[PDB]
């Protein structure tokens, strides 16, 4: 029923860094969390930031400090600001988001690379 | 009173504490249960948001080896909210999300430890929870503020200080113990430094109705498999692989087991005895079920003391209330349930 467009994805230098977005979908009033989950080398993905349409942040512990999440007053749209990457976050990020009925929708992802 | 000396996916519940009345006061549980290992991720949600001040229970596992967690909160359902649970873990492509739908006998004392180490982290994570029957009574957790072996329950604060003390002390020599064996066993399976891994000890006594004793206990696991364990007569070890042989040498030439089997059949039952007296307004009580039909066919049971319980298609695991009583419920596709529980007069029959 919601779609979730991604951008910001792609390669780049260790130290450096990226800003992934996600921009959702449908009724204004049908999504609430949205953040970002990656995948790890094995089966499972980890949370790295969500942020709920009210400004409540939660991080991964491995991404505490250097991810910054934000959201836009209008659009429902989320910003992930990735600094100090190391090699260690290279992975498909996948952005998702939780309906006020607890519906998880998740995006195709978007590849990010530390040389 | 404690002794001085594969991957499995996890099983989800979501419910409350007491019937749910929009407006009145109630508990919102998720109970996990059957997984390995136990690196496991729990969100309540409250209409596609995370509930800010969610506690859980401290970490114990079931004979298979398997860990179970109580994650709850205190919340006051009404109309427009909905409820769920959230759960990842390494066996899950992606965090699994269930939903809140809202429509005589003998006695033991356990103990369990977990061990996690956390390469280039720190010291390993340990956990150690101690039980009378199915009433936990006390704790460690060395990621914790106090470093000390905490009360949970109200009989046990009694006890003075010498024997928090010695607890303290015994718990404390637990945890070196199994810090060494994390560095060994990784030695004798070859292991990188890199990887995580898990130690288990159990350890316990049992009980008739006449608090005599029964049965004693004492094992060990690595990475949720069998390791070592004591066999049923308290003077002999089973060792598991070739590496667990080794062990069961230098314990049998050391006598390790006759130290165990004093503790096992002695002063755990001395201590039982005494925590059974102590909380005997708690641990000695049983509560019966208060139980109805649901219709698929659905037998109910709930508020029942001890969780020990049979009903007799989808059985679903005994799960914490919360307020130290237990549910249950089992389900079939000219049809009875019966119910052997170990507080009711005789066993009951229900049909529709």
């Amino acid at each position: 029923e919601v779609k979730l467009v991604e951008s910001g994805g792609g390669l780049v230098q260790p130290g450096g860094s990226l800003r992934l977005s996600c921009a959702a979908s449908g009724s204004i009033f049908s999504i609430n969390t949205m953040g970002w989950y990656r995948q790890t080398p094995g089966k499972q993905r980890d949370l790295v930031a969500d942020i709920s349409s009210g400004g409540s942040t939660k991080y991964g512990d491995s991404v505490k400090g250097r991810f910054t999440i934000s959201r836009d007053n209008t659009k429902n749209t989320v910003y992930l600001q990735m600094n100090s990457l190391k090699p260690e976050d290279t992975a498909v990020y996948y952005c998702y988001g939780l309906s006020y009925s607890n519906d998880d929708y998740w995006g195709q992802g978007t590849q990010v690379t530390v040389s | 009173y404690m002794l001085d000396l594969i991957q499995r996916t996890p099983k989800i519940q979501v419910y409350s504490r007491h019937p749910a009345e929009n407006g009145k006061s109630n508990f919102l549980n998720c109970y996990v249960s059957g997984f390995h290992p136990s690196d496991i991720e729990v969100d309540l949600l409250k209409n596609g948001e995370r509930i800010e001040k969610v506690e859980h229970s401290d970490l114990s596992f079931s004979k298979d080896w398997s860990f179970y967690l109580l994650y709850y909160t205190e919340f006051t359902p009404t109309e427009k909210d909905e409820y769920a649970c959230r759960v990842n873990h390494v066996t899950l492509s992606q965090p699994k999300i269930v939903k809140w739908d809202r429509d005589s006998g003998s006695h033991s004392m356990r103990y369990f430890f977990t061990s996690v180490s956390r390469p280039g982290r720190g010291e390993p994570r340990f956990i150690a929870v101690g039980y009378v029957d199915d009433t936990q009574f006390v704790r460690f957790d060395s990621d914790a503020a106090s470093q000390r072996m905490e009360p949970r329950a109200p009989w046990i604060e009694q006890e003075g200080p010498e024997y928090w003390d010695g607890e303290t002390r015994k718990v404390k020599a637990h945890s070196q113990t199994h810090r060494v064996d994390l560095g060994t066993l990784r030695g004798c399976y070859n292991q990188s430094e890199a990887g995580s891994h898990t130690v288990q000890r159990m350890y316990g006594c049992d009980v008739g109705s006449d608090w005599r004793f029964l049965r004693g206990y004492h094992q060990y696991a690595y990475d949720g498999k069998d390791y070592i364990a004591l066999k049923e007569d308290l003077r002999s070890w089973t060792a598991a692989d070739m590496c667990a042989q080794t062990t069961k040498h230098k314990w049998e030439a050391a006598h390790v087991a006759e130290q165990l089997r004093a503790y096992l059949e002695g002063t755990c039952v001395e201590w039982l005895r005494r925590y059974l007296e102590n909380g005997k307004e708690t641990l000695q009580r049983t509560d019966a079920p208060k139980t109805h039909m649901t219709h698929t066919l659905r037998c109910w049971a709930l508020s029942f003391y001890p969780a020990e319980i049979t009903l007799t298609t989808e059985l679903v695991e005994t799960r914490p209330a919360g307020d130290g009583t237990f549910q249950k419920w089992a389900a079939v596709v000219r049809y009875t349930c019966h119910v052997q529980h170990e507080g009711l007069p005789k066993p009951l029959t229900l049909r529709w």
